């Protein structure tokens, strides 16, 4: 049960128990997993009198490339348990690359647990610094409308979807947050761009009680407020006449909004009367809801260049920093949210995993062995190592973080990085230049509509005979199908090489399926990435999917605003 | 050459077959007519008259877990079912007893009963599979880094997942895929791929045992 | 210091106490009010909520037979309950299983129920005590040349024999003497001579159970 004092006391003790609890976490992981095949080749059996010593001395370090085959063995047809154990109910993807190739990472119900508990503690602490009213709400531009079923009839999943459409999510977060503005069906709407045309509109639906504005990233709020900033005369028109815009086309969300709507005209006088009075939006977040205690999101790392505009958007309202963890590993929680974003540090909750840190202290990098969590030295930057419920045992994520201080017996970390970058040559290309170029060439047909492309990805589908690629696009607005079909065609029309030619001209590989994506999914990608447990080097988004890419994959199938097979060819 | 007195649809006997095949032992199969139980069967087990029965060096082993364990202890050189420490074997035993009793009685209600015990049986079976799913935390197998003792204990019910999926009208996969999936990992080895007969035979037979009595 | 979660009339708890005391461990005993199952008990086994529970290294060990083999594996240098061979071990496990099934149930019927249920229970226990008599044959014990595993498993039921005799209004000794006889032989071990409560009190507990459910 989510309360204030008893839990923060338990967390305090938890961060004091740090060595014991982290140890117990390791013991919990191996006791729950003495059966892993990789562990057999490592020489494990549980117990032992030199367990920590034997684990740190006998099980080797692994990369994305080497963890790819096993979880891959887990996901496709062979619903076989391997690295962790149980064929996880959902699989996750990793930023940066695995030799340009995808990376699979298991997701467990224990992870949902990690989420509930971390959100539980952090929310209690922020409520300690920025208390909120229990009868109000919060503007959450949070999304998880997409759900995909992998090549074996097994779901693969992002942290977001695996959390929101999770069975205990509604039961789990009822006490830890301020009630959601949008109906779940609108959140889970098959069209996230218009869907949360409806998000601005829903959070905006209950402004006076919206206790805070939420997106996990500064940039999340930034494009959410550039997109908040992308619908006014229309939102007003839609809500005014009681009739939503022609922009909206999905039957479930249309049913929802129409269900909500009735024609009201004076309020119009109001929205404009306030809005542009300021010198073009300083203090915009307070302007839209005057009483939101804060703007909560990831403010360090890659969001460092987005915090200013957001700040420049949030005005005088304080900007509060976010905790760190993911579908791959959970590390730190911020329990002192009142700290501004630049100085911000986050303490690590111990039972979320078993972490180790490789020093960069020598030159670059330095041939030094991993040291304990509290064995790490203050002020130094280390490489994060993960041993958690997610299939990472003594695994190198590949990011850099600094120890600023200690919250009691558990150390404070800091992130100043960006990319986990040393790439290698791929096989989901179709040169990245070729892919980016495909998007560019096909997108102008959309640019005819006064728009710019914001993001993209792709996926190789060998379920089908013949196999067929599926290209994904994130764009600014809603348009007709004809242009999209033409876009798919051009996507095929820009894969400039002869190989593609031989293939689809023949059809040993089927026509591209263009499942155009709604706004914010790739944003969900960056968002599920910089917060992953390691360091701020988590932003190189893999452009095309080999069966082993999952987070954008969970973010692949359901929200097909439209999905088409080339009518040409 | 060791003798096995067993039943082709019996899960427990199947545990024995999975063990003897899993290690590397040539062994002979004997089918037992419960109506006309063999003389060696009457002599080996005159009390329970149960299976599987493994006559080795002239002395028989009765009960499934007993035959399997007997196998692990007799030839402990290659693929050990147990972990090195007492507590690991302990987990294997606690969970094995879980598999053979509450789990087995619940499934028994599912395939062999009508009315109330079938529904209650459905509930018991589902909660049981999720608790077993939970304890496993995330283990590819059960007892150790590879094929386990309790692995042997529950794998034979994977030949019965179909009958429960049809009789219980539940999908033990969509509600707990990881367990059935655990079973299809184990199916890739030839021990279960050759010890346990076809699933359809078991669902049909179970339907026939239902046909025979009310 | 090993912590035992025990119940005074628990033949099973007695299986644990007899096991540990037989080997050579100094332990502490905690009496349970199952009305109020202990916080560590509800943490040891949160679903079964059953004893005996032996706590070692902060690890709860559950189930009676499980607990005694746990005893064997915990201090394997002095007093083993098993012989060296796998087959002998299999025999011991087999007969222990014998002790747990029809026998325990049979006694449960003889002292816990009456009438139509009762005589069935009485013929079943006389049958069981008889097969028991036959397999005992000559051995001072059961599970080995000395004090054994299953000796631990079945010696503890000998304090309930008084109850079986009175409610049963029987005499299990005339039909099968060597068993109870063997029991008082085994009573000389300090393991059972200090772990098992008085039989009059046990008879009285049976009296309470009976007076409550008539
Ligand atoms: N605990 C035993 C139970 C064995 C058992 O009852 N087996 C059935 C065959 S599936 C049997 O022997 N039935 C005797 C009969 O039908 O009379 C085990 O796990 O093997
Ligand atoms: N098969 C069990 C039998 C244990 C047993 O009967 N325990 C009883 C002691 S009377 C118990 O703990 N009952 C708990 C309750 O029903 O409250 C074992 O040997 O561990
Ligand atoms: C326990 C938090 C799980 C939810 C995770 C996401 C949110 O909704 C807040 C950011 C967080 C991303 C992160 O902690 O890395
Ligand atoms: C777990 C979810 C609430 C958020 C997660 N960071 C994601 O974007 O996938
Ligand atoms: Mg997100």
């Amino acid at each position: 049960t989510f309360d204030m004092n008893r839990v923060i006391d338990e967390f305090d003790e938890m961060t004091r128990n740090a060595h014991q609890v982290q140890k117990q976490t390791l013991k919990e992981i191996l006791l729950k997993n003495q059966s892993a095949i990789y562990l057999q080749n490592c020489g494990l059996n549980g117990n032992a009198t030199d367990p920590e010593e034997a684990f740190k001395s006998m099980v080797p370090l692994v990369t994305d490339v080497e963890l790819e085959p096993y979880i891959k063995r887990m996901v496709d047809g062979d619903t076989s348990p391997i690295l962790t154990g149980h064929p996880v109910p959902a699989i996750s993807l990793s930023s940066g690359t695995s030799q340009g190739r995808p990376k699979f990472i298991p997701f467990t119900d224990e992870l949902m647990e990690n989420t509930l508990q971390l959100f539980r503690t952090a929310f209690a602490f922020r409520n300690r610094d920025f208390p909120i009213d229990d009868n109000g709400k919060a503007l959450q531009f949070i999304f998880s409308s997409k759900q995909y079923i992998s090549t074996g009839g097994v779901p693969v999943g992002t942290a977001t979807t695996n959390v929101y459409r999770n069975p205990n999510f509604k039961a789990g977060m009822k006490s830890i947050t301020s009630p959601s503005c949008s109906p779940d069906e609108v959140i889970f709407s098959p069209d996230v761009h218009q869907a949360l045309y409806c998000h601005l509109l829903s959070g905006i639906l209950f402004r006076d009680q919206v206790q805070y504005v939420f997106a996990v990233f500064a940039h999340g709020l930034v494009h959410a407020f550039r997109t908040f900033e992308q619908v006014w005369e229309e939102i007003v028109t839609d809500i005014k006449d009681g009739v939503l815009s022609n922009r909206i086309t999905v039957p479930s969300v249309r049913t929802a909004m129409s269900k909500l709507l009735t024609p009201n005209p004076e309020l119009a006088e109001t929205i404009r009367t306030k809005c542009m009075s300021l010198s073009n939006w300083y203090g915009l977040i307070p302007a839209l809801f005057p009483n939101a205690k804060y703007v909560y999101g990831i403010m360090t790392g890659s969001m460092e260049p987005y915090v200013p505009k957001l700040r420049h958007y949030a005005g005088d309202l304080p900007l509060v920093s976010h905790d760190y963890g993911s579908s791959e590993g959970w590390i730190a929680a911020n329990v002192t949210p009142r700290l501004s974003p630049e100085e911000a540090t986050f303490a690590v909750i111990p039972n979320l995993g078993y972490f180790e840190f490789l020093p960069v202290s020598e030159t670059g990098e330095g041939e030094e062995k991993p040291v304990g969590l509290t064995q790490v030295k203050i002020g130094e930057e280390y490489e994060v190592v993960i041993t958690n419920y997610a299939g990472l045992y003594r695994y190198r994520l590949g990011d850099v973080v600094k120890v600023i201080g200690f919250y009691n017996n558990t150390p404070q970390l800091k992130f100043i990085c960006r990319r986990n970058l040393i790439l290698s040559i791929n096989i989901d290309k179709n040169t990245e230049r070729d892919l980016q170029l495909s998007v560019e060439s096909a997108a102008k047909r959309l640019s005819e509509e006064k728009i710019e492309v914001i993001d993209f990805s792709s996926y190789i589908d060998v379920s089908t005979d013949p196999g067929h690629y599926a290209i994904f696009w994130e764009i600014s607005g809603e348009t007709n199908e004809d242009v999209l079909q033409d876009c798919c065609n051009c996507l095929d029309r820009a894969f400039i090489d002869a190989g593609y030619v031989s293939s689809r001209k023949c059809k040993t590989i089927g026509a591209l399926e263009l499942r155009v994506v709604a706004k914010g999914t790739f944003r969900k990608i960056q968002e599920h990435f910089l917060g992953l447990g390691s360091s701020a080097g988590q932003f190189k988004m893999p452009r095309c999917v080999k069966p082993s890419n999952a987070k954008v994959l969970q973010i692949l199938c359901e929200n097909v605003v439209s999905s088409y097979f080339s009518t040409a060819f | 050459l060791p003798i096995l007195l067993d039943y082709w649809p019996s899960m427990f006997g199947m545990r024995a077959r999975v063990a003897l095949r899993e290690k590397g032992v040539e062994f002979e199969y004997r089918e037992e007519d419960f109506s006309n139980k063999s003389p060696l069967l009457l002599q080996s087990n005159p009390i329970h008259k149960k299976i599987p029965v493994l006559v080795h060096n002239g002395k028989p082993v009765c009960e499934s877990l007993n035959v399997v364990q007997y196998v692990d202890e007799a030839w402990p050189e290659k693929n050990p079912f147990f972990p090195s420490d007492p507590y690991g074997r302990a987990q294997a035993r606690f969970w094995a007893d879980f598999v053979d009793k509450k789990f087995t009685d619940a499934q028994f209600k599912v395939w062999g009963k009508k009315g109330e015990e079938q529904e209650a049986g459905k509930k018991e079976f589902i909660e049981a599979v999720k608790i077993l799913e939970s304890e496993l935390g995330d283990k590819p197998y059960f007892g150790g880094d590879s094929f386990g003792y309790v692995d042997i204990s529950l794998i034979t019910f994977s030949s019965w997942f179909q009958a429960y999926e049809k009789f219980g009208n539940f999908s033990i996969e969509s509600e707990s895929p990881k367990l059935i999936a655990w079973a299809k990992r184990c199916m890739e080895k030839e021990s279960v791929s050759k010890s346990l007969p076809d699933s359809e035979k078991i669902v049909a037979y179970a339907a026939e045992y239902r046909k025979n009595n009310l």
